[PDB]
């Protein structure tokens, strides 16, 4: 605390990692954590610094989300994670525990030492008698060093008996196969020691190539030395949580800051085995501590996760970014990933929804935000129900045309509303240092309009936050209902009539001369301005303030609109042949063709309408729909042999056919099964029609004839669903559109 | 059927153009029913690691009765007919090449 001996330096932090977690000599309510910073100077020179924080049980229970966690359950897990030779997959038992640990440690470090940000200039003040950093401040001394990447290519062949995988999958009927592989490796870690590995690390000024026939034996092919990538540093600290001096051995990257791995074939076990080998051969000489060996990802959960990532919580000390390949925007993807890592302190996406606020602090903020509001909006919030209808005054199939149809949207209104109400409820935050987390959210809201990565982060973050606290969902629903009420009230006086929408995005019909195009473009802008101003005023009414000013965007002007369901709608402009189709399922490559066929057929059918002809027009339309179905089925015959074209996507939340045993012999192909599963259907014999997981077998595939009749019937059901609605809406018919698949073209695939 | 669809249907639903053409020798697989089952099982074992569904048969005197009793009377012709009518998905040899053991059929 004495400033007469603090040494102040001007540096920048590239990575913050968890090094050790221990229990002070006499404590049963709090523990201590030692964290490790990889710092750099203004010209590029790695340095290693250490910080020590204390975490109480209350913060741990808050970040966990429930009161069934203890200090012992954290200390024991952290101690067991220090030895990867026996337990290399400790977070696989309880990922939530390690997420809470990381989030709470990061919050405590941000609160005690000071405000810390990555890739930013900082004033670091340390105590030379202790060796730890005691203060972090934000200053300005020039342009920091530009982050550097290093390409990584790791391939491993871990041999696991398929019987174990089958047993684990039978234990959990909807378990992703990547998690099964990871659990099988966890049960018998020796499989990682006897695996064959190839490593290729390409930095800017060197190269590191290694080929291990067996990881426990010397390499059979070598290029470069370990001393060119990383430098081993031994630092002696004297923390206040220990009675004696403690030394620590760390790896310091040289001429790079993070690894970038292309995502065409990414295998977590390969990197896990490589890092375990590095940990074993580095931390072998006695006389030093051992860093925790923990990782996180979407394969550490039974049902997986939609966003692929690989978070390094401990050893070695620098992150690894997995980026999809074969995209010409790979540079932009890497830049966006790095920006998201820097902005959100590296906790996202590992922690999840705990980057903004702990899950046990949301109810108070929501209660305060709902309390302040306004009495009518409070009544609406108290009465909100998810399956409600307020203003969408159209119905099952109905058509409008020729009129002036317009679609409006509020880009990212849920995230802005959440960030606005969090600051309203911030007065109910018991901890005054939690606001910084909300501050992070605010930054994203500012960066959403111009940075697509911020938009994606918000789109994946807001639903998770709502899932964490249902009261937040109810509050957002109530405020959105009030916004929609104001939208309807204001639109009732600008020659507008809302026909559908939820409040964030909507569509309606104007009242102007259909023929005049020089007078239709002058009313739409006026209505846009009026709606924008009214929504802004109504939001300002309830003390709800927004950072980014509101900007209602017009998505297009059309002339005909057809609705066949609550989520499907087709807009068409009969002057430039543009159209927009919504509500059509797309679960495979065979549905895009159906969507295009539907769009073209609808264009032709609604173009015939301008002939002013009676019911005969409906018969002509039915003829064209049947012709379109015939042509679609005929063109689907030339792709009867393609297995990827007919495969459909299945999420872990839907029932699916059981996995054939041979699918457990894929090997390294089972690692890339985070979320989805592509299933095709074949006919082995007489009317069997079994299912096949396409992506679990090596190419090329040798399969029986594909069951094209089943998939074509599934597609034709959706085709008829929209054609029947269009027919019943445009002409007011009552006859369902049915295509005789069985009696016309079923012989082709028989 | 008009266009390329007619050609595709004619090629995919009739014998190969060179199937019924005189040749100096025969290049098929001919054997009795039991040996034919043995060769069929070997070919199926060769083909499963790439996606072909397993047969999973049932025979009298087994430890599980289950359904589909019929013994080796009609379960040999059906599999042979299904294997013979399966075409080739490009330059790769067809499935029957795993039983005839010739990458030119």
């Amino acid at each position: 605390m004495d400033t007469a001996d603090i040494v102040w330096v001007e540096e920048s932090v590239s990575a913050i990692t968890l090094y050790a977690v221990w229990l002070p000599p006499r404590a049963r309510e709090y523990f201590h954590a030692l964290v490790y910073f990889v710092c750099r100077n203004a010209a590029g020179e790695g340095r290693a610094r250490f910080a020590e924080v204390s975490v109480t049980a209350t913060e741990l229970r808050d970040f966990y989300g429930s009161a069934d966690v203890s200090v012992q359950a954290v200390v024991a897990a952290a101690r067991a994670a220090t030895t990867p030779a026996a337990s290399p997959l400790e977070p696989l038992e309880n990922p939530t525990l390690w997420r809470a640990l990381y989030a709470c440690v990061l919050a405590a470090l941000e609160r005690q030492t000071g405000p810390v940000a990555l890739f930013a200039p900082l004033r670091i003040g340390s105590d030379p008698r202790t060796g730890l950093v005691v203060k972090v401040e934000r200053a300005s001394w020039g342009p920091p060093a530009a982050p550097r990447a290093a390409l990584l290519v790791a391939e491993a062949n871990i041999d696991i008996d398929p019987m174990a995988l089958a047993a684990r999958v039978a234990e959990h009927p909807d378990a992703r196969l990547a998690w099964a592989r990871l659990a099988a490796i966890r049960d018998t870690p020796q499989c990682a020691s006897a695996a064959s590995l190839t490593v290729n690390i390409t930095t800017g000024t060197a190269l590191f190539a290694r080929e291990y026939q067996t990881l426990a034996f010397p390499p059979i092919k070598k290029e470069g030395a370990f001393g060119d990538l990383v430098e081993v540093c031994e630092v002696g600290l004297r923390p206040r949580g220990h009675p004696q001096r403690v030394t620590a051995r760390v790896l310091l990257p040289r001429d790079y800051d993070y690894f970038v791995s292309a995502g065409e074939k990414f295998s977590a076990p390969a990197l896990v085995a490589l890092f375990r080998q590095w940990h074993t051969t580095v931390h072998a000489a006695p006389g030093a501590l051992a860093p925790v060996f923990a990782f996180l990802g979407p394969e550490f959960e039974v049902r997986g996760g939609p966003v692929p990532y690989f978070a390094v919580l401990g050893f070695p000390g620098w992150p690894t970014f997995t980026v999809p390949a074969t995209a010409e925007s790979a540079r932009d993807l890497v830049r966006g990933a790095a920006a998201a890592y820097a902005a959100l302190l590296g906790a996202w996406p590992a922690v999840g929804a705990r980057v903004v606020l702990p899950p046990r602090a949301w109810p108070g903020v929501a209660s305060a935000a709902a309390g302040c509001l306004l009495p009518a909006v409070r009544e609406a919030v108290a009465r909100w129900h998810p399956a409600t209808k307020i203003i969408q005054l159209l119905d099952p199939p109905a058509a409008v045309g020729p009129v002036w149809t317009a679609r409006f949207c509020f880009p990212g209104l849920r995230a802005q509303l959440l960030a606005a109400l969090a600051d309203l409820g911030g007065s109910g935050l018991a901890d005054p240092h939690g606001r910084t987390g909300l501050a992070r959210l605010d930054a994203l809201v500012v960066a959403a309009p111009s940075e697509p990565w911020a938009g994606a982060v918000l789109e994946r973050l807001v639903p998770d936050t709502c899932n964490a606290c249902p009261a937040l969902r109810q509050l957002l629903g109530g405020v959105m209902a009030a916004v929609c009420l104001q939208i309807e009230e204001t639109a009732s006086s600008v020659k507008f009539a809302v026909c559908g929408g939820d409040g964030g995005a909507f569509w309606g019909v104007f009242n102007v001369d259909p023929q005049d195009a020089d007078a239709a473009s002058g009313v739409i802008e006026d209505a846009r301005r009026a709606i924008e101003t009214a929504v802004g005023a109504v939001l300002r009414a309830n003390a709800v303030r927004l950072r980014h000013p509101l900007c209602l965007a017009l998505e297009g002007v059309y002339t005909h609109a057809v609705a066949w369901s609550q989520a499907g709608v087709w807009f068409w402009n009969s002057r430039d042949n543009t159209d927009h189709l919504g509500g059509f399922p797309l679960r495979g490559p065979a549905y895009t063709t159906a969507a295009g066929v539907v769009r073209d057929t609808l264009r032709r059918v609604l173009g015939l309408t301008t002939a002013c002809v009676p019911e005969e027009d409906a018969l002509t339309a039915r003829g064209l729909m049947e012709d379109a179905c015939d042509r679609l089925i005929l063109d689907a015959f030339n792709k009867r042999l393609d297995a990827e074209y007919w495969s459909v996507r299945v999420s872990p939340f839907e029932a699916s056919d059981p996995l054939p045993p041979t699918a457990f012999r894929g090997g390294a192909l089972l690692d890339a099964e985070h979320y989805w599963r592509r299933v095709v259907r074949v006919c082995p014999g007489g009317g069997e029609s079994v299912g096949v997981p396409v992506d679990l077998y090596p190419r090329p595939l040798v399969l029986p004839p594909v069951d094209c009749a089943h998939h074509l019937r599934e597609i034709l059901r959706e085709i008829e669903l929209v054609f029947t609605g269009v027919l019943a809406g445009v002409w007011g018919e009552g006859g369902k559109f049915v295509y005789p698949f069985d009696d016309k073209m079923s012989f082709l695939f028989a | 059927l008009d266009g390329d669809t007619a050609k595709a249907y004619l090629r995919a639903r009739t014998y190969a153009p060179g199937a019924l053409t005189p040749a100096p020798a025969y290049c098929g697989a001919v054997d009795s029913a039991t040996k034919m089952m043995g060769r069929l099982a070997d070919a199926e074992k060769l083909l499963v690691p790439r996606g072909w569904p397993a047969f999973a048969p049932a025979s009298p005197g087994e430890d599980t009765a289950g359904g589909t009793p019929p013994p080796q009377t009609c379960g040999i012709v059906k599999r042979l007919l299904r294997l013979a009518a399966t075409e080739q998905q490009g330059p790769t040899p067809p499935a029957i090449a795993a039983l005839i053991r010739n990458a030119a059929v």
